[PDB]
């Protein structure tokens, strides 16, 4: 009941049914949540 | 974009969550060209790295040409193309892949 | 060569160009010395390394074999490469990208010849020739009886890896150690030496068992000294060569004991009899207490080719000794404590102190070990101090078990459980500090200090421990060793220790 | 000698990496630092960030409120984020970041703490229907 | 090709191989020109054996020996022991002016604090005729030197005053409003073509760009100086700010203007500036001169005053705000005209109040709703308000019956398109605005690029 | 203690010196980040009866974008500040050109003082900060991410951008300790910029309310 009416809009941002933004991004990266899979950064880690 | 990484995980935690799982991609291609990794490729670094920018290009989450939408379309997709810089840089591709 | 080629045609058009290039050094000299005017030898060996690289960089593979067609006398460019200590490791370093090449191998021979090593490079120029492995071994045995125990520990793995390269290397490595083992002085450090070596070999996964058998004089009886081999190179106590040890060692004419006393074998019987998980059984163990106990009793009087006394005596208290701790061993489950005296007795043997020595290691070294233990010190640590106080040659053993012991992170302790269990460990080394053995335990706390992450509150531990039992006067070895550590700021603010750095400061 | 409400404090070495110093040695490695952390009973940041050799750049609490007292709101949106976080993942389960931190947005969306009660939910904007359908049907409608 | 040591002995070398046989004599002269320390020599038979170059030898260390101790260099130059140090390597160098000189020029210019003018001249002789890549301690030197710095700092004001005058004829849809930091163009360059910390000469270019500008230069120019002050204030140029005493307080108060153009504290910062000034031949011409040359300044001036009438009216008290701006006014109309004292004549009392009263009918009809005499005197009288009012006009029934007022305006009065370019992008009007803009070569293609 | 009564000023004084750096005032570097013996150098190190008084700690600084636009942080000697030595500083500010003021409090503020700094806010804005709210650097605090306030042109083309109107964006309290630290009144839109770890950079933006 919180947040039943937030919805990713045809901007790509997210808003509720007051018409104000709590994401300018769903996610901050506009990705579906299904898609998405476990990687690893080959960069972070090594030494110099 | 190394030191962009170690300023967004303090922690060297390199299991990150990501779209296009760009390993088994490239394991895919491997499989479908029958890839020989015992030969001399016939893929020249320097359209690795067009590619890879053009392609960088390609990827858009925030439209636009401003530079408020190119600095969001940055961000959003910041994390994805350092991934894919390093996964399809000109040195793996011509060594490893 | 420019003259050359001008005296080779003098196409001309070619000439001409050639002699026009040559034409086109001394502004390198300005500038050199502009840059010792505004700094002198950091130029010049910049300039050497840069002329190094130069050379290195694109081949040589046959043009020295080509200028050496004509025997290669040519001191013009060998004694100006041979003797400015740079050129010789360009030498090295082109004979270890390029193995086996005549002219490059002429130079080591060269270099070596003069008395010049100093480089390892175990892989190329070490091992190529008989000439340069003899003089660079030679140097190399030599430094290592100079330095003494701590050049051992500070250079048996680059040196035992150079000589274990090859097993001719190391056949002759063992060659010189036989033949100079046998000398009335100065053998047991040659012996020593070898025996680092072997075991360096034994753990390297190359089989030395039949080298050490062969050089070292024990095959007079073949049977014994295939048993001996079997026993060594399978790597666990059989009982059908201890028993053929045990029924020639009863008879009428006892062989020499000199096999029977090699460390390795003595090492694996430690490995089988003192360990928690063995199960020896009765028919054969008394022939294994008796084994041990002619090896690590008997008194034999040698007079150049053989002897007449042996002594027995003693044999039957290491015997009982060895059965006692042998029983507690096998016997687990508290009762230890019940009759700890005797076990302290029988510490009093030196055999029977390094086997509680490994029991204790093996017992302590188990995980879930001080996770069961309620008492404040362990008993096993009071064994090892008890093992200190009455010997002095397990002193490194005791310190490696502790240093190891205190490098272990026990993530199912508390915190300030870890923390006292430190505490007790240091108290350990506090007491083989006092018990004689100072100067590694220093060092290791300062290896702790600066290098490690270690707590600065055991640092502060160990320092006020030490400096409630020590009182002057002081070498100069022990202050220079511990008075860095009394002054690190994270020490000596929160640390009497004023009457300690006063002596420091008006004697040293 | 001490702070008030702040009844127990233990000391402890940390286990797992999250807790522990991590930093970047000289020649680019990640490299784990363990160091000493206390960890209370009660809280007070704002007077235990002032303290000496107390580090005021990593010292963090388990208090909501404070938090948004203390360091504003979106330091106490991250800090709802691993809280959340935390009592999610501590079974060793996964969420999605996403839903974190959409629940964490729409509670920090407004400037202050809105709780998922009738207390925070059924005081914004978002018109008598909705907000009867929730809870307080009758005095919301009586409200509006 | 460069002389010196070297230079001889190539000329030496080439006397001595000039024919007359002697094959050993070529021989001894390429050994003999090896560097020290005979052991390239033993080197020189491991590099012969795969066709020898000898060139690529000599260029790699001379590459090395440049390239990776430059920074070196700039080390040791970067107080007293390396001024002597890069004091010397400078006579080391000027002897290889003819020879490549880009690491030489480079200790020079690393070690730059003494000027040597004995080498200097003949320096400065030399990258005039070269073209030398001295860029910061060459322009230093010039500008100190003589007036080349002079000519090169006319050359740029030329340059901007015709990119000025480009710009007035290209139209586009408020004068071009830029503040001082979005305004970083054709005179960043030229800041960074300045000395730096270089006081003097900093401040001989900016009074003859002054002086250009004012005696036989139009309004354009002075406005090169508030931007210079500005980027110098950006910049952190303390010794050049440091030096005018007002001059950093006007230009901080021109900036607060040029950012809002609204503010009673920068009018009261501005009026104690002016208040406690010095005499008007320094300090004060030079402040007219910047307060008159100033475009966009006198635009937010009069921004600034059409706002100041806008609240008089307002609050319905004709008769300090409108007093300061018009004495700002009065101050910023001209003063490159004619050379002499710093006066101030203006603030005609009678006439202000004049046309502020029709402005502030004007305003009332406006209200009211949702002349030909104003402007005849407007026209016949001072045209500094004539500009504000104009402005005002530009930006129901008021505004149709001030449109005849504006149609009067532009029949009775060079700046004026500017005005009518805002007026027209700021706004049944339009055929009034044409028919205005038809009733009179920059004013023409803007009205056909209007309509 | 007394030493560490001057370590606590010397902390508060470091935390004024981020502040109005932060907020873009003009402030040396070499008092950006000065030493604590520093401190004692310049001020006295005895501030029971000596040398560095609450009076004497007082310090002026002016804004990067116009010398007009100056501020004052005060230090009130009293714990308890009322309503006479808040007339006191309006004083201080009326006999100059100075229309901003911090008020480094030690114990909280009367109630009446704090409604009378309410009443004169469009005259005069005078901020109010306790003694313990300055003793860190809440910016620097690993949870508080980098907050940017933005220009009223910035506002407008984001608006512009995002086709948003003012009251659709997430807002901030003005009592907000950020927003109390950078000094920004209700109608100004601060971005804030974070890392994260699905995107590697947001950025997001508040309204101050």
């Amino acid at each position: 009941k919180s947040m039943e009416s937030v919805m990713v809009k045809y901007d790509a941002t997210v808003r509720n049914s007051i018409n104000q933004v709590v994401q300018l991004r769903y996610g901050e990266d506009g990705l579906a949540g299904e898609s998405v899979e476990f990687q690893n950064l080959a960069t972070l880690k090594p030494s110099n | 974009d190394r030191e962009v990484l170690r300023v967004i995980f303090p922690t060297g935690d390199s299991k990150v969550v990501l779209p296009c799982n760009l390993l088994r991609m490239i394991w895919n291609a491997q499989k479908i060209f029958h890839i020989n990794p015992r030969l001399p490729s016939d893929l020249h670094p320097i359209k690795v790295v067009e590619g890879v920018k053009e392609l960088s290009k390609k990827l858009v989450i925030v439209n636009g040409d401003d530079p408020l939408s190119r600095q969001a379309q940055e961000n959003a997709t910041l994390l994805f193309n350092i991934h894919l810089r390093s996964t399809l840089c000109s040195r793996r591709m011509a060594e490893e892949f | 060569x420019x003259x050359x080629x001008x005296x080779x045609x003098x196409x001309x058009x070619x000439x001409x160009x050639x002699x026009x290039x040559x034409x086109x050094a001394q502004t390198v000299n300005l500038l050199a010395e502009w840059l010792i005017q505004t700094g002198p030898v950091q130029v010049q060996e910049t300039v050497e390394n840069h002329l190094k690289s130069l050379l290195i960089k694109h081949f040589d593979p046959r043009k020295a074999d080509s200028i050496f067609t004509e025997e290669g006398e040519t001191p013009a460019w060998l004694e100006q490469m041979i003797a400015h200590t740079t050129w010789r490791d360009l030498f090295y370093k082109l004979a270890e990208a390029h193995p086996d090449c005549l002219m490059l191998n002429f130079t080591v021979k060269l270099i070596s010849d003069a008395g010049y090593q100093g480089e390892i490079t175990s892989v190329s120029t070490a091992c190529q020739q008989l000439e340069v492995f003899s003089r660079v071994l030679r140097t190399s045995l030599a430094t290592i009886l100079d330095g003494g125990e701590e050049n051992l520990e500070k250079n048996l793995p680059e040196f035992a890896k150079m000589v274990c390269h090859g097993e001719h290397t190391y056949l002759f490595a063992q060659a010189m150690m036989s033949v100079l083992a046998q000398e009335e002085q100065g053998g047991s450090a040659v012996r020593r030496i070898a025996q680092e070596v072997q075991r360096f070999a034994q753990e390297k996964g190359h089989d030395a068992s039949q080298i050490t058998l062969a050089l070292g004089t024990a095959a007079s009886y073949p049977r014994a000294c295939q048993a001996l081999g079997a026993m060594l190179s399978k790597g666990a106590l059989n009982p059908a060569d201890i028993t053929v040890l045990f029924k020639m060692f009863t008879s009428m004419d006892p062989p020499p004991v000199e096999l029977i006393r090699v460390p390795a074998f003595l090492d694996l019987f430690m490995q089988s009899l003192f360990k928690p998980g063995a199960r020896i059984n009765q028919d054969h163990k008394h022939k294994y207490i008796h084994i041990l106990a002619y090896a690590a009793s008997v008194v034999e009087t040698w007079k150049k080719n053989k002897r007449v006394s042996i002594n027995k005596d003693e044999l039957k208290s290491t015997s009982k000794a060895v059965e006692t701790v042998h029983n507690l061993c096998c016997n687990e489950n508290s009762e230890l404590v019940a009759e700890l005296s005797t076990l302290y007795q029988c510490i009093r043997f030196p055999v029977v102190a390094m086997g509680v020595l490994k029991w204790v290691d093996w017992t302590v070294s188990e995980p879930r070990y001080f996770q069961l233990q309620t008492d404040h010190t362990p008993v096993h640590l009071a064994l090892l101090d008890e093992i200190s106080t009455c010997h002095q040659l397990l002193h490194p053993q005791v310190l490696q078990l502790l240093v190891k012991l205190f490098e272990t992170e026990h993530s199912q302790l508390d915190v300030m459980e870890q923390l006292e269990l430190k505490k007790t460990l240091l108290d350990r080394m506090v007491h083989l500090l006092s018990r004689g053995y100072v100067l590694p335990v220093v060092s290791y706390i300062r290896k702790c200090l600066e290098k490690l992450d270690t707590d600065i509150s055991l640092i502060r531990y160990f320092v006020t421990e030490v400096l409630d039992v020590i009182a002057p006067p002081y070498t100069s070895d022990f202050v220079q060793l511990f008075l860095p550590i009394l002054e690190n700021d994270s020490i000596a603010g929160t640390i009497p220790v004023t009457e300690f750095i006063a002596h420091c400061k008006s004697n040293f | 000698q001490g702070i008030e409400q702040i009844s127990k404090v233990y000391m402890h070495l940390p286990q797992t990496d999250n807790k522990k110093k991590i930093i970047i040695t000289e020649d680019g490695e990640f490299k784990a630092l363990q160091e000493w952390i206390l960890e209370t009973d009660g809280v007070s940041l704002m007077r235990v960030l002032s303290e000496k050799d107390v580090d005021p750049v990593r010292t963090t609490s388990n208090d909501i409120v404070e938090i948004f007292t203390v360091l504003g709101i979106e330091a106490v949106r991250k800090a709802l984020e691993r809280e959340l976080y935390h009592v999610i993942s501590f079974d060793g389960s996964y969420v999605n970041y996403r839903h974190l931190a959409l629940l964490c947005d729409t509670m920090t969306c407004r400037g202050h703490l809105m709780a998922i009660t009738r207390h925070g939910v059924n005081r914004q904007d978002t018109g008598p229907l909705m907000k009867c359908s929730f809870e307080e049907t009758v005095d919301v409608l009586m409200e509006a | 090709x460069x002389x010196x040591x070297x230079x001889x002995x190539x000329x030496x070398x080439x006397x001595x191989x000039x024919x007359x046989x002697x094959x050993x004599x070529x021989x001894x002269x390429x050994x003999x020109x090896g560097v020290l320390l005979p052991s390239l020599q033993s080197a020189l038979p491991f590099l012969d054996l795969h066709g020898t170059p000898r060139l690529e030898f000599h260029q790699s260390v001379f590459d090395e020996l440049r390239d990776k101790l430059l920074e070196r260099v700039s080390a040791i130059a970067s107080a007293e022991e390396r001024y002597k140090k890069l004091e010397d390597l400078l006579e080391k160098s000027f002897s290889l002016v003819k020879m490549p000189s880009l690491q030489p020029v480079v200790m020079c210019v690393m070690k730059h604090l003494p000027k040597v003018p004995e080498k200097k001249l003949k320096l400065v002789m030399a990258d005039k005729e070269l073209y030398r890549a001295c860029a910061v301690e060459v322009k230093r030197q010039i500008w100190q030197d003589n007036q080349a710095l002079f000519g090169d700092e006319v050359s740029p004001l030329l340059k901007q005053y015709i990119l000025e005058k480009e710009s007035a004829l290209f139209s586009t849809e408020f004068f071009s409003p830029s503040p001082k930091t979005r305004r970083q163009g054709e005179v960043v360059q030229r800041l960074t073509r300045m000395v730096g910390k270089n006081v003097k000469l900093y401040d001989m270019v900016l009074q003859f760009l002054r002086t250009l500008f004012l005696r036989t230069r139009n309004v354009h120019y002075c406005t090169l100086r508030a931007e210079l002050l500005m980027s110098l204030h950006d910049l952190d140029v303390g010794e050049i700010c440091t030096v005018d005493p007002c001059h950093k307080f006007t230009w901080c108060l021109d900036a607060c203007i040029r950012e809002r153009f609204v503010d009673s504290k920068r009018a009261r910062e501005l009026q104690g500036f002016l208040d406690g000034v010095k005499k008007g031949q320094e300090q004060v011409l030079g402040d007219l001169s910047m307060i008159l040359c100033d475009p966009f300044a006198i635009n937010t001036l009069a921004l600034s005053t059409v706002r100041h009438l806008q609240e008089l009216v307002g609050q319905e008290t004709l008769p300090l705000l409108l007093l300061l701006r018009l004495l700002a006014l009065g101050q910023g109309a001209w003063d490159m005209i004619d050379s002499q004292v710093f006066k101030e004549p203006k603030m005609e009392v009678e006439l202000i109040t004049r046309f502020l009263p029709m402005l502030m009918s004007f305003l009332v009809d406006d209200y009211t709703f949702n002349p030909e005499s104003f402007t005849k005197f407007l026209q016949e009288q001072r045209m500094a308000c004539e500009v504000g009012l104009y402005y005002v006009l530009h930006i129901k029934n008021a505004l149709l019956r001030l449109l005849p007022g504006l149609v009067e305006t532009f029949g009775d009065l060079g700046d004026i398109f500017l005005h009518l370019l805002t007026g027209n992008l700021a706004l049944l009007e339009d055929f009034c605005s044409s028919l205005f803009d038809g009733f009179f070569r920059k004013e023409n293609v803007h009205r056909h690029a209007l309509r | 203690d007394d030493e560490e009564e001057t370590y606590r000023l010397w902390k508060i004084r470091k935390t004024i010196m981020q502040l109005c750096h932060d907020r873009g005032y003009l402030v040396t570097q070499d008092e950006l980040d000065q030493t604590l013996e520093e401190f004692k150098a310049q001020f006295g190190d005895k501030p029971s009866e000596g040398r560095p008084r609450r009076t004497d700690l007082t310090v002026l600084v002016a804004h990067n974008d116009d010398p007009t636009d100056q501020m004052f942080v005060f230090f009130p000697e009293e714990p308890k500040v009322g309503i006479k030595t808040i007339k006191v500083y309006c004083q201080r500010m009326q006999e100059e050109n100075i229309t901003r003021a911090l008020i480094v409090v030690q114990q909280g503020m009367t109630p009446s003082a704090k409604q009378s700094l309410v009443d004169m806010a469009p005259k005069y804005i005078l901020e109010q900060f306790l003694q313990q709210e300055l003793l860190i650097n809440i910016t620097e605090h690993e949870l508080v991410p980098e907050h940017v306030v933005m220009t009223k042109e910035e506002v407008t083309e984001l608006l512009a951008r995002y086709k948003l109107r003012e009251n659709q964006l997430p807002r901030i309290q003005a009592g907000d300790p950020v927003a109390r630290y950078f000094g920004i009144k209700r109608g100004q839109v601060v971005k804030i910029i974070r890392p994260s770890e699905t995107a590697g950079r947001y950025i997001t933006y508040r309204l101050v309310q």
